């Protein structure tokens, strides 16, 4: 037998992680974000001068230098602002926010289409669906109205 | 006073990077407040040591 | 809530994705979309010679696996 013919590689290490800093004494002027769906980036490392996120705790936003911090993001929108002043709304679907104290954001996601691909129309249908199957008495319909209605409730109050 | 170095480490435990920048504010809100309790401090030995 | 009734933090994430998938505007990015959310997968396990689904995790996902 062939003492170990294959060796294969670890995946982790073909990813460019960004590597933490202690002490460095500079302040970042502005972010590089990098927003990622299921699999494929939507954003990589563009700088930004500000973004705003949605959690469970509540609504957090992040400028440069931000201290390093991790947590989830409550499914809701996501908005981002470049330094020409405009602006870019984002629906998520969960994931976790990692920022750096150098500057740097992950934001990776599940989901992340923008507020110009949805329309009010379509969405007022859904709204009553969720509702009364919240309003059903059965545990398999009552959490996913519950959870319906929590994507689709910052949705209607971000549209109007 | 502590509330003010009590402050500086849990900053410098979320930031070591402004660790420095923020020691002059510190230094500022201890010496204002060991100011207030030395004017307290000086009315009771004012209030003494010359008084009959 | 959706908690303790057992679904994991996964499913509940997919289950929201589908909703915005609902939503969103009739276009070329639904359609590439729908195929992040459309269930087509299965399980199987081999017997003796032949095949046989392994239906304790399902796919759908209001269901709760045990």
């Amino acid at each position: 037998q062939d003492p170990r013919k294959f060796f294969p590689d670890n995946g982790f290490r073909f990813f460019d992680g960004p590597e933490d800093s202690f002490g460095d004494g500079n302040i970042p002027a502005q972010i590089i974000l990098t927003l990622t769906r299921q699999d494929e980036f939507i954003l990589k490392q563009e700088p930004v001068a500000a973004i705003t996120i949605r959690t469970n705790e509540g609504e957090m936003g992040v400028l440069a230098g931000h201290e390093y911090t991790v947590q989830q993001l409550a499914p809701g929108i996501l908005e981002v602002e470049y330094e020409g002043g405009k602006k870019d709304q984002y629906v998520i679907s969960g994931g976790f926010a990692h920022v750096n104290d150098t500057g740097v954001v992950d934001i990776n996601t599940v989901e992340a289409v923008p507020l110009e691909e949805i329309d009010h129309e379509k969405l007022a249908k859904a709204l009553e669906e969720a509702r009364a199957k919240s309003q059903s008495p059965d545990e398999a319909v009552r959490i996913q109205g519950e959870i319906a209605l929590e994507i689709f409730e910052p949705l209607e109050a971000a549209l109007h | 006073v502590a509330m003010c170095f009590s402050s500086y480490m849990l900053a410098a435990a979320r930031q070591p990077n402004m660790s420095a920048k923020l020691l002059p504010y510190c230094i500022l809100g201890f010496a204002l407040s060991e100011a207030l309790a030395l004017f307290t401090l000086l009315i009771a030995l004012l209030e003494l040591f010359v008084f009959s | 809530s959706w908690r303790d009734a057992g679904i994991s933090y996964l499913r509940y994430l997919s289950i929201v994705t589908r909703c915005i998938h609902e939503v969103q505007k009739e276009g070329p990015l639904l359609t590439k979309n729908v195929r992040f959310s459309t269930i087509g997968w299965k399980s199987l396990y081999l017997d003796h010679g032949a095949t046989k689904e392994y239906t304790a995790i399902p796919a759908e996902l209001e269901k709760i696996p045990e």
